[PDB]
């Protein structure tokens, strides 16, 4: 779990990374 | 040698506990929520947050917010109670698994088999062996003679091959 | 079945995915290098030249502050793989953990104040010598990851 | 504490990485491990999915420590080093012999067996004498 | 069964704050109306 | 937007209705072995007021089930009326007809709130009636499950908060808007 | 709660009692009790002494509940109402 | 902090012990607890 739980918010954080910069390079 | 399995640190509470535990983790997070952000009369406390608070007070963590409100603290002080006795119930029971386990004296002479009775035990029919608890004077055996000629229905038997598939089939019940 | 060994590799499994991220960004960010060098350098506009140089130390910066978390990672995937007595991975790590050492160490640049420099950056030697370092460095972090699920998968069915 | 990191620095809350390096990321999670609280939590869904699986893991594995002493606390279990003979031949820390002009010295000197042979070797080649001259001795 | 009493205490605590706190919106909105 | 959200809290307040009226009318609650089945006993699927055998001589034929120690006694009861599961439903029903209302008294701001009220309780009436279950059932034949009304059940309950969340939201974003607008106004 | 309330009022750190009133007062030893945190510690002497007092009435407590529990679920023991004829 | 979870730990270990074995202790109340068991001794009148 613990593992699964790890890569699964190393890849939340590279969504967020995406969605943050798509939606700043709008600003 | 049994392997345990995954998810056996699971097994102190049953799988409806766990059930219920995810219900009651939505529920005190939604009515913290509702009874922070409803009234407009800041506060922290939003749907996010209230399940990080949750969480947190589950695993007896804490966070950096904590309720202000009278409600907002009923909600909490009930779930904090029900982690308290939740924990301590799954140490306790997880405890008394393993102390358990750790009782656990197998067969290793006649006198442990002898006093139990969760196994049966039985000989040849026909033998050397029948004759000689029969015929014996001792203790031990006497008692197993006793026993012996039970209502099993049958610990008795007629074929050693038969007695060898009997003792495999069973798991552990026949000796 | 599940032990040490195998922790060890789903972690560092789980781990080399940020090390592919880092070269990925390395070899973005040096394709940007590039198209701003090879294309017209000249500076005539204050502020076009304000601009390129701005954004040149900026993509220094940011490559000099993600370097670290590389080695060191890469430092500690060694270390796991000796605690847990996995002689082959040890050995077939050992030479990149070396190479960063060197790398981080001598600072080549006779500056010898950051791995990169803006000044000594705009190279088409350094230019170039970072770029296949790049690349061949995302070629072995794809190597080892699939190595390291191999190896997990190996030692969890037997 | 690694993980925490890279999420905190390459995806920050929007600042959200002076809070969360490294340094401050082994501290929360030294401080969840113990069950003590933090001067700082995550506010980002992943550092605050990493914060939940390491409760989680910490949660377990203090309640498996705590349960497990209770039960060696409650059940004494001696085990004997040797059930066999061959332990007794692996076995090095422990010594062995028979009474030196015997019948069983006898027995393992002629014999065919490979632990017995094993054993007579060490008996031939023990400092001190492991044997003895009377069976009170 | 043996952990019932805590299901119903805390739903029970759940309903006490939301009426709690639908009291306290109500008195609050009526004593600023005025 | 404002909008969609409505829409989605009346889809679930539907959805929500109409699962807990099927698990509750549904008899695949539970799945077990009983002694009266006409051969323990005999593969039975159950529910909140009749059982039914499968894989028996009487099959398909369905039974209504005998309920029958204070606290054992009022169990009981409760168990046999289902009020709760029964209360969740009349509840989703209500707020999906106070959002409807808010569709068209759009000044009104205490009706989607209301809405939201009456999801949560809902949302606990139907963890109170799960637990009711789960405890009744228990007594003191093995390897015993859960079918798929069960499970509709459970989806009520979740249905039914995240609508209630979505209806606060609303009446968030109503408020503030109204207040906002007068007081620079 | 009452005497951290209290000291808190009349003996403040010098505010202190906005700090600590009845409400927080209870709602500290509460997160107290159930091994939660505190959004706020006392900083007087006396308050401090309560406070410290209350965690170790705490500890016992529960380290005491898990305990007996522990060997409730672990030794079954079933007594038979009557062992006479009174 | 690792001391605290250590001796914490250990505590609530060890009163589980205590409580467990008081909860153990199965009194004498035949003559075949007495026969099996030998921590006590029993005897009766030399001549009888
Ligand atoms: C292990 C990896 C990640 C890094 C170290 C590998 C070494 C062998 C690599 C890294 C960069 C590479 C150099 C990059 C650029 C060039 C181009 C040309 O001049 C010939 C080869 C040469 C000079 C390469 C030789 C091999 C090289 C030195």
């Amino acid at each position: 779990i613990l593992i699964g739980g790890l890569g699964l918010a190393m890849l939340v954080a590279l969504i967020e990374f995406c969605y943050k910069s798509r939606s700043e390079s709008k600003r | 040698k049994s392997k345990p399995g995954v998810f056996s640190f699971l097994d102190p509470l049953a799988y409806e506990i766990w059930m219920c535990i995810v219900f009651a983790y939505i529920g005190v997070s939604v009515v913290l929520f509702l009874v922070s952000r409803f009234s407009p009369y800041s506060n922290e406390f939003g749907i996010f947050n209230s399940l990080w608070f949750s969480l947190g007070a589950f695993m007896q963590q804490g966070c950096d917010i904590s309720p202000r409100s009278l409600s907002g603290r009923i909600v909490g002080g009930v779930w904090w109670f029900f982690t308290l006795i939740i924990i301590s119930s799954y140490t306790a029971n997880l405890a008394a698994f393993l102390t358990v386990e750790r009782m656990v004296s197998p067969i290793e002479s006649a006198e442990d088999l002898a006093k139990q009775t969760e196994i049966a035990y039985g000989t040849l029919e026909a033998g050397s062996t029948k004759e000689f608890f029969r015929r014996s004077k001792i203790a031990v055996f006497e008692k197993m003679w006793t026993y012996m000629k039970s209502a099993e229905p049958s610990v008795f038997v007629r074929t050693t091959e038969e007695g060898m598939i009997r003792v495999r089939k069973s798991k552990g019940k026949y000796a | 079945a599940f032990t040490f060994a195998a922790f060890c590799y789903m972690l560092t499994l789980v781990l080399c995915a940020s090390l592919i991220f880092f070269v990925i960004w390395h070899i973005i960010a040096f394709d940007e290098l590039r198209t701003d060098f090879k294309n017209p350098i000249d500076q005539g506009n204050p502020a076009r030249a304000r601009e390129r140089l701005k954004n040149i130390e900026r993509i220094c910066c940011l490559l000099r502050k993600l370097v670290v978390p590389e080695y060191s990672i890469h430092g500690l995937f060694c270390l796991m793989f000796l605690c847990a007595a996995e002689w082959v991975t040890l050995g077939l790590n050992i030479p990149l953990l070396f190479y960063h050492l060197w790398r981080y160490f001598h600072r080549p640049a006779d500056g010898s104040e950051v791995m990169y420099d803006a000044v000594s950056i705009m190279n088409a030697d350094i230019l170039n010598y970072c770029q296949k370092e790049s690349w061949c460095k995302l070629a072995f972090y794809l190597l080892s990851f699939f190595y390291y699920l191999y190896s997990m998968v190996y030692t969890l069915v037997s | 504490s690694v993980v925490l990191f890279l999420v905190s620095r390459f995806s920050p809350y929007e600042e959200s990485t002076n809070e969360f390096g490294i340094f401050n990321s082994l501290w929360f999670s030294l401080g969840a491990f113990m069950r003590q609280g933090c001067d700082i939590s995550p506010r980002s869904l992943s550092g605050r999915i990493v914060g939940g699986v390491w409760w989680f893991f910490t949660l377990i594995i203090i309640s498996s420590y705590t349960a497990n002493l209770a039960a060696f606390l409650t059940v004494e279990r001696m085990v004997s080093p040797i059930e066999s003979a061959e332990d007794l031949s692996k076995q090095t820390e422990i010594a062995y012999g028979t009474l030196d002009s015997g019948s069983t010295k006898e027995f393992f000197r002629r014999s065919k067996i490979a632990v017995f042979d094993k054993m007579w070797t060490y008996m031939r080649s023990a400092e001190p004498s492991v044997f003895v001259r009377t069976t009170a001795e | 069964s043996n952990v019932a009493g805590v299901f119903y205490i805390l739903v029970g605590g759940l309903g006490l704050a939301m009426l709690v706190a639908l009291i306290e919106f109500c008195y609050k909105s009526r004593a600023e109306a005025k | 937007e404002k909008g969609v959200q409505v829409l989605l809290t009346t889809i679930g307040a539907f959805a929500a209705f109409g699962l807990m009226t099927i698990a509750i009318s549904t008899d695949y609650w539970l799945y077990t072995r009983a002694l009266i089945c006409n051969t323990p006993g005999g593969l039975t699927h159950s529910g909140l007021w009749r059982i039914c055998c499968l894989e028996g001589l009487k099959r398909g034929v369905c039974v209504k089930i005998n309920h029958f120690d204070s606290a054992e006694y009022l169990l009981r009861v409760v168990r046999a009326s289902s009020i709760f599961p029964i209360l969740s439903a009349i509840l989703l029903l209500l707020g999906g007809v106070c959002v409807a209302a808010s569709r068209v008294y759009k000044s009104k701001r205490n009706i989607i709130l209301g809405a939201g009220i009456l999801f949560v309780a809902a949302g606990l009436s139907n963890i109170i009636g799960v637990i009711v279950y789960i405890s009744a059932n228990a007594g003191e034949k093995n390897h015993y499950s859960y079918g798929w009304s069960f499970y509709f059940g459970g989806l009520s309950f979740i249905l039914a908060e995240v609508i209630g969340v979505l209806a606060v939201n609303i009446y968030i974003e109503r408020s503030r808007e109204a207040h906002c607008q007068s007081r620079s106004d």
